[PDB]
Formats: C-alpha cells, sequence, structure tokens
C-alpha cells in the first residue's frame, strides 16, 4: 500500500481518525516533490469557505501531517466531533479559524470549552472535476 | 460508546518522575492506536506520544523524546506514560486520545477523557 501513491480521505465519518482505512477512498500516485513540504494524504473539501484563495468545492487539499503550524497558514483542524479547513489565527485561549469567503464568518474557538487539535498543513490543491 | 479515563496526575519536582495511566472501556483496544496529548494553560493541544494498535510503531513530540515513553496494554485495556526528566514545560492538563496509525503516523479521533493534571514545581 506504500507504493500506492497519496490516499484520497473522502467523507469523514463524526470524530474517526482522518487516515482510518473506511474513509481511503482512492490512492494517485503524485510526484513528492509537487508540494513543500512533501503531502502525506489527499483531502476532499467541503464547501465554498475558501473559494476567494481558489480552494473549491470538490478540490484535493494536498496536507502535509504536522501539528506544528504557524498563524496565518491554512491548517486542517479538528474541533471536537468535527475536521475543518481554515486559515489559521490563535491569540492566546482563544483561537480564530479564518474563511476565505465573505459570506462566511470567522469560527472563534475556545480552548477551555472544546478539543482543538492541528492535523496538518494545506501545502497545495488538485482539482480534476470532469467538468472545469 | 468509548469511554476513557486518565489517572497519575499530580505536582512533582523538576528532573523527577511521574507515570500516567488511562482505562479505556467501549472500544475493541487491540483495533485502536492510543495516544497522549497535553494542553498547558492557554496553548493549543498538542499530541505528545502515541503508539500503534499492537505496539510496532509510536510517535513522540521531539521535545519530549527520549524523556517520556508510552506503551499500552492489551490484556488490561490500559496505556500509559512514563514520564522522566520532567521539565516546568511538561506542566499540563494530560489527556487519553483514541485513533489510528497510518504509514507510521498516529491520526486521532475525538474522543479524550477528562484529563489528569501534572504540575512541575520545585522548594
Amino acid at each position: 500500500e506504500e507504493e500506492e501513491g497519496l490516499p484520497l480521505v473522502g467523507r469523514v465519518a463524526a470524530g474517526e481518525p482522518l487516515l482510518a482505512q473506511q474513509h481511503i477512498e482512492g490512492h494517485y500516485q503524485v510526484d513528492p516533490s509537487l508540494f513543500k513540504p512533501n503531502a502525506d494524504f489527499l483531502l476532499r473539501v467541503s464547501g465554498m469557505s475558501m473559494k476567494d484563495i481558489g480552494i473549491m468545492d470538490g478540490d484535493l487539499l494536498a496536507v502535509h501531517k504536522t501539528q506544528d503550524v504557524r498563524n496565518g497558514q491554512v491548517v486542517v483542524a479538528r474541533i471536537d466531533d468535527e475536521v475543518t479547513v481554515k486559515r489559521l489565527k490563535k491569540q492566546g485561549n482563544k483561537v480564530e479559524l479564518l474563511p476565505e469567503n465573505s459570506e462566511f464568518k470567522p469560527i472563534v474557538v475556545d480552548l477551555r470549552q472544546q478539543s482543538f487539535t492541528i492535523e496538518g498543513l494545506a501545502v497545495g490543491v488538485i482539482r480534476n472535476g470532469d467538468w472545469l | 460508546q468509548v469511554q476513557l479515563v486518565e489517572s497519575g496526575g499530580g505536582v512533582v519536582q523538576a528532573g523527577g518522575s511521574l507515570r500516567l495511566s488511562c482505562a479505556a472501556s467501549g472500544s475493541i483496544f487491540s483495533s485502536n492506536a492510543m495516544a497522549w496529548y497535553r494542553q498547558a494553560p492557554g496553548n493549543v493541544r498538542r499530541l505528545v506520544a502515541a503508539i500503534s494498535s499492537r505496539g510496532d510503531n509510536t510517535n513522540y513530540e521531539d521535545s519530549v523524546r527520549g524523556r517520556f515513553t508510552i506503551s499500552r496494554d492489551n490484556a488490561e485495556n490500559t496505556v500509559s506514560l512514563q514520564m522522566n526528566s520532567l521539565k516546568p514545560e511538561d506542566t499540563a492538563i494530560y489527556y487519553c486520545n483514541v485513533g489510528s496509525f497510518y504509514r507510521g503516523n498516529y491520526y486521532g479521533g475525538s474522543s479524550w477523557g477528562q484529563g489528569t493534571q501534572v504540575t512541575v514545581s520545585s522548594h
């Protein structure tokens, strides 16, 4: 399986590990030199919360597995039962997760009140609709 | 309906030792990677250590590597955090997590215990 290329993480059962077996719907041979730093997997994006940087519903998001991210970076973050993709603004014991769409509102997370962890760092996008 | 319970926390002097334990109840334990996270005051919760389902592989946060070891006991449904050379940096709520390993890396899910407080001080 290690030589099948990047796993494609499709739909994601609430509270479940991102790379759980039952989530990997595909695999694509993608050059490792393509993304910096290296992609470890591809995450299908949902919704249009990031359309303004061109990360559209349906796009495959190259994600580098790490918990080491900075403010200003597009993170993949787990909040209680959910996983989202946003620009990170950390601020004391309050973490903001910023959309790239004016129709969307920043998610504001209280670290005392909710489990918040970083799943990885978005390093690239692959779009492969049948119609562009 | 997985239920996790951390224990073993307390107050410890710098350079000392301490052992955390987690009891997992509503799961098929042999089938899951287990991990320890920690959350220090006003900071993002980070993974400290993880172990694959049968313990073949582990992960460690770089700053606890060589100081902390994780292990699990499949007969007893527990996972444990042996903490040596405690620094003040180590002070946090420690949480037990259920997750899964893929290509040598722990990916976690959203089940947590209530947490156990570790405090490192001097005299």
